[PDB]
DNA sequence: TATAATGGGAGCACGGATGC
C-alpha cells in the first residue's frame, strides 16, 4: 500500500493524519478445464467485464 | 503428439467458433458461406491445394480467391475480426483430425 | 448421432549389369 496525499492536522500535543490510500487486493480465480482465458496477461478489466 | 482434454476442448471450441464466424461473415459480406470457407481454407493451407470445388457456382483459383480475400481484408475492425475467428478456427481443425488419426487405426485393424 | 475408446500382423541356381 501507498500513500498518495497526506493532510496533517494538530491538535494539542498530537497530529492527526488524513491518509488517501491506494493499494490492491488479490483474487484469485480457478479455471477448469472446460474454461478459457478471454484475457491477456496484465490487462485492466472493469465492473462487469469478462475475464475467464 | 495426443490431445490433453484442455487442448481437444480448445481445439473444438475454435472449429465451432470458427464455424459461426464464417455464417458472421456470410451475414456481411452478403457472400456465400461455402465460398469463404473455401477461401478461408486455402490461405490457412496455402496455394500448395487450390482446385474447383463441386458445391461452389464458381472456379476456385487464385485469382478469385484473391479477390475474396481482399473484399474480406476490405471490412472494418470489429468485421475483420470474424475472419481471424475462422482463419484460426481451420487451422484447428486440421490439428484436430492430424491428432486424431491414431484412433482410426486403432478401430479399423478390427474390419 | 455423444460414457470412453488413440501406433498392424504375419512369415534354389547361376550369369550379368549395377552400385558403393
Amino acid at each position: 500500500v501507498r500513500a498518495a496525499q497526506v493532510e496533517a492536522e494538530e491538535e494539542g500535543e498530537t497530529v492527526y493524519l488524513t491518509l488517501f490510500l491506494e493499494w490492491t487486493e488479490p483474487k484469485d480465480y480457478r479455471v477448469q478445464p472446460h474454461m478459457n482465458v478471454v484475457v491477456p496477461e496484465g490487462a485492466r478489466v472493469e465492473a462487469g467485464d469478462k475475464i475467464v | 503428439p495426443l490431445l490433453t482434454l484442455e487442448e481437444e476442448v480448445e481445439l473444438a471450441r475454435k472449429v465451432e467458433e470458427g464455424m459461426e464466424a464464417i455464417k458472421k461473415l456470410s451475414e456481411i459480406t452478403g457472400l456465400d458461406p461455402d465460398l469463404i470457407r473455401e477461401v478461408v481454407r486455402a490461405k490457412i493451407l496455402g496455394s500448395a491445394r487450390v482446385r474447383h470445388i463441386p458445391g461452389l457456382k464458381e472456379t476456385l483459383d487464385p485469382k478469385t480467391v484473391e479477390e475474396i480475400d481482399q473484399k474480406l481484408k476490405s471490412l472494418p475492425k470489429e468485421h475483420k475480426r470474424y475472419l481471424h475467428i475462422a482463419r484460426e478456427g481451420e487451422a484447428a481443425r486440421q490439428h484436430l483430425i492430424e491428432a486424431n488419426l491414431r484412433l482410426v487405426v486403432s478401430i479399423a485393424k478390427k474390419y
